[PDB]
């Protein structure tokens, strides 16, 4: 997880 | 072949051609003069409506005669000389007198119930009413006035996302009475925010049925699967019959679009958020910035939709605050302005907690935007984003909000692939640049700055690791050995915006 | 071209103009004040029936001439002067007075009209009787005549659920005559109810076809398969033979109906539950 | 049968045909001077509108009479001379005078129907206006003016990649009036950038369908099965409505291209990289080699969209630095530009080193280019390359840049009398304008900068130090048998002349 | 060699 599914 | 200003004769001059004529009267008299053949004629005569004829006799003629002559030299004849004067006067004010066009000969016969057949027809949204940002909509008519010559352009109406940029173009072709009918003959308003490959195929597809005549519709083909150069050739085909018209290309993302825009020679407006799609075009490119919503301007849009002005001073502290947090954005405030329930300013300022503990999505509502919040218009912001500016931008949380700061200040939490960190103001420029997600500030110093709206997006939206070391990352370097930027001996201590980092530790302490 | 007045005149004469004329006499005498031409009066003038003569002068005549004033000056000499007293008189009920008839009766039994054809064509429901609500009723009626001007609004006849809604919008368009006739030429009556994301698509496909002639149902294409701008564009094409219509949406839970009825620039009474 | 002339005098005189005159009067005296039969004028005779008979009359008269006496010598008789003396007036003004117009204007505004309405629907793409190669466009259409005349040919446009070749041709066939109108009819202007073997084919379909009217685009067959023997017949077929007409086969990279071109007898402009595809076509075959942009023109193109000129001395030197690392390229300079940002000449710099230390992709841009970066164009030229051409290049990188060196000094590093060296090197520059020949002092190839740094992030990273090693090797097994000027046979020994960008490759490859 | 060329 590195963007919580890209917002 | 004719073109476009003599079809421009032909389309202005159509309420008249279909008031009195009838191409039947005119076939004999044109077989003559080389300008049919038998086919084009059996297709004419044969038909069971006038306006079927009338259809036939002026694509036909659009495309078989070398001059606008033999049309002249009838409608005379033929006791309906009121047309051939019309015609003969709008070509004789357009070779010899330019200019005098628009005022005199295609002006005197505007009318305010024609034009909304015309945007309906053109897919034009409804525009705005109980509040018009007068300066931008105005520069774009004025800009949009100024190319009505120009044969092929793209005017960029580009700004952040909610930022209110199609709104105002549906009140640039809605005001005034020029634009549509003086200044250019149609409208054609698509929007696009295609994302796939076959999206920038498909649109043009719609676009040359957003051409196509109500008859002729029935008879689409399977042009799904035809090429491109097809589709293509197909358009400029049918795109003879349409003098001077205008393309509104509502949410343009990808620039393969604009590449399609420029290879058709079209006219084009554009809404986007991405601004960097206009290198696609080698060409005529005219720009207009929807910025955000100044704070008197605001104010503005408050009370045009019937929202209590201030007296204490926390009070137009809290309207201050609403306006601070959603850094001036249309959308969010309209949200905020449709979530306020009550209408106290009590209430606002409630939201306006609800928006630092919950992010947009405290405020997040049913609005004229097709987005429940500003979130959501974010996300595709920020995954077209090349990977390393996703990188940059995913690490711009930990800064302070509405604050500007040096780029070295910025080099620290913000990642590369020596000891010149100019990479990192390339990469804030090209995030600024594509969705207007930073803010570029040449002098005193090169700084950047992140607005509040677009702070809160990434506050409840970035991997909940990535704050706290991005914090740490940042108390790393930071040591070595008001309306007034910080200066340079005084970087090492970042502690005078230590407000809105204890803000992000006991946010990365949940 | 004439217009509705002169083109009511040559039409409401015609009962007149078929027991005594003749084209001929005129062709020569619009061959001559420039209206005609002699391939147009070629037309008229070898015509096997006198019905032909005159069908093809009342056709013929209306494009050339800027008004109808050369066939009143003509009925005159031909000794045919009962029909240009009639046309002149009529004229006169025209260019010399500013009042008419305006959109109201003379020729009554809206009864069938009104009530029976185009309520039941545009679905509206029958009317409750044994009970009307006056306040509620009356208020739609009154709110629908303030804005039949507009060209696109939102009535929202919004309550609780059984509240009897739907009921007061049948009756607000089954009381009146006004709503149907004076200030909307048809209705179109229509139950949403769509849940599924693909049901607000069916709804103005159903609206589409609701609009589309008596002709050209048996036409119907495979149109489940065309794109939602194509519909909405072959809607407000087929809109173009729709002058001032009334769309009810009754049952409404969606917003994205709301959304295409205000895409689509629409007159929309609305009962809902959500608000 | 009549002509154009007589023809133009029938349809010239109509307006006049019509306030005043009557078949049936001649007819009589048509069925008279043996040019008329009593059928035809029955024909003419027994018509409801003069407008009808008008219009047989002028259609009938024109089979049967040599040419147009008999109705001069008639609106004579009828004291309707008005009309006589007008046609025995240009009869007189085309029997009598050799001159009449030629091929040019007297309805003025081609600037919608040669630019907008003829361009447009011939694909052809929307000139660049903000700087213009005079030199090129000039010759190409000099050249086009030249052959006009000639029944089919080929003119090659061939350069390097991003060289600018098409856009020159987009502004050949767009400035001038002549070349479309006066020496043409009509353009028809198509991208091949075909690989595959059933591309050639596909190509000429869409050519045959930029041919078919604007009716029967509909009617558009399945076409996609059907010979080529039949594709190649239907196109001369609907090629007779097309009389005099230019081809522009924007991109190509198959001679079959070229072959099929040559077997249907098209008129034929061509930007294309490789310019062998040539030796496919058996004919009048000309060329216009796309030079790289020289410094000065570089400039002008600086200029051109905005850019500030140099004043301290290193500030000339860096644009002069950008100018030589992009040896003289369209594309990756106008890349450069939109990279440029805030436009300094600092921030120009910045490129200057983000290009070695990052080859071309460090100033990959959005660009008109339909490429990303020139890599990504190079990448095909590279890829079409013969085996052991594709050797030879990927060995190349070993050498130094923008400078001139023997055969012998090449045939160290590259693979396999050596003069089979120069014949490689030779394919190489003909084929996308790789390398570089300089036949005199002494048959030297050079290698450019911009090819160089393609190689450069793109050939496998041990092999450049194995062509470095391969070649410190052979230079001292010839050390064993022991500027404006070229390396000197006593001196061939030590290329560490070059040490400087030789120890900067090396720091590359060894890490 | 040429990694995808
Ligand atoms: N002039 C205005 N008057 C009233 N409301 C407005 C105005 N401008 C914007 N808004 C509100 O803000 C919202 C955003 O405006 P708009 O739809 O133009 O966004 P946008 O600029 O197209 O953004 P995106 O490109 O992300 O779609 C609107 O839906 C509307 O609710
Ligand atoms: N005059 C009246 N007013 C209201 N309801 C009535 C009346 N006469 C009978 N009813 C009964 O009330 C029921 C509900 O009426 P109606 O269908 O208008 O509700 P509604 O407002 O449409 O609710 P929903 O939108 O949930 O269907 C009717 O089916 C009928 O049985
Ligand atoms: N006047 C000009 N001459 C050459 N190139 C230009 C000019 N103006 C801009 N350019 C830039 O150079 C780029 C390359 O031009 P062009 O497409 O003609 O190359 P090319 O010769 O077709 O190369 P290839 O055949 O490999 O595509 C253009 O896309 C444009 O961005
Ligand atoms: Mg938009
Ligand atoms: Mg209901
Ligand atoms: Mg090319």
């Amino acid at each position: 997880p590195l963007f919580n599914f890209l917002c | 072949m004719l073109c476009e200003i003599e079809c421009r004769a032909l389309s202005t001059a159509h309420t008249r051609l279909i008031h009195d004529f009838e191409p039947r009267d005119a076939l004999t008299y044109l077989e003559g003069k080389n300008i049919f053949t038998e086919d084009h004629s059996e297709l004419i005569s044969k038909m069971s409506t006038r306006l079927e004829r009338i259809a036939n006799f002026l694509r036909i003629y659009r495309r078989q005669a070398s001059e606008l002559g033999p049309l002249i030299d009838f409608f005379n004849y033929n006791n309906q000389s009121h047309l051939a004067d019309f015609l003969e006067d709008y070509i004789d004010f357009a070779i010899n007198e330019p200019d005098l066009l628009r005022p005199v000969v295609i002006a005197p016969q505007f009318s305010r119930q024609m034009l909304d057949r015309k945007l309906l027809l053109g897919n034009v949204p409804k525009q705005m009413t109980c509040y018009i940002r007068e300066y931008h909509v105005d520069r774009v008519i004025k800009k949009l006035d100024e190319m009505c010559d120009l044969d092929s352009f793209f005017l960029f109406l580009h700004g952040r996302a909610g930022s209110g940029k199609s709104v105002i173009a549906s009140q640039a072709l809605s005001k005034s009475d020029q634009l549509i009918g003086i200044n250019y003959d149609s409208i054609v308003w698509l929007k696009d925010s295609g994302t796939a490959p076959k999206s920038t195929f498909d649109l043009f597809t719609d676009i040359l049925l957003m051409l196509k005549s109500e008859d002729d519709l029935l008879n689409f083909p399977s042009v799904e699967h035809v090429t491109s150069v097809v589709l293509k050739r197909m358009i400029c085909n049918a795109l003879i019959d349409r003098p001077n018209t205008l393309f509104v290309f509502d949410d343009v993302v990808q620039e393969e679009t604009i590449r399609w825009a420029q290879e058709l020679r079209l006219r084009c407006l554009v809404t986007t958020r991405d601004v960097e799609i206009s290198n696609a075009a080698s060409q005529t490119c005219e720009f207009i910035e929807v910025t955000s919503l100044e704070i008197d301007e605001c104010y503005d849009f408050l009370e045009a939709y019937g929202m209590p002005m201030p007296v204490g001073e926390k009070e137009e502290d809290v309207l201050n605050k609403t306006i601070e947090l959603s850094s001036g954005n249309p959308a969010t405030l309209m949200m905020f302005f449709k979530s306020c329930e009550p209408k106290t300013f009590e209430k606002m300022a409630q939201l306006n907690n609800k928006l630092e503990s919950r992010g947009l999505v405290g405020v997040e509502c049913i609005t004229p935007y097709s987005y429940k919040s500003l979130a959501m218009a974010l996300q595709r912001c920020v995954e077209v984003l090349s990977d390393e500016d996703r990188s940059a931008l995913a690490f711009a949380v930990v800064m302070p909000p509405g604050v500007d700061i040096p780029v070295k200040l910025w080099s620290c939490v913000i990642p590369v692939d020596e000891q010149l960190d100019d990479e990192v103001a390339d990469r804030l420029k090209r995030l600024s640049k594509r969705g207007a997600l930073l803010s570029g500030k040449r002098m005193p110093v090169l700084t950047f700055k992140i607005d509040h709206i677009i702070h809160m997006f990434l506050k409840h939206v970035v991997d909940a690791q990535t704050i706290a070391n991005g914090i740490s990352i940042l108390e790393q370097r930071l040591l070595e050995i008001e309306t007034v930027i910080r200066p340079e001996d005084f970087p090492k201590f970042m502690q005078l915006h230590q407000k809105f980092y204890d803000s992000l530790k006991n946010f990365a302490c949940c």
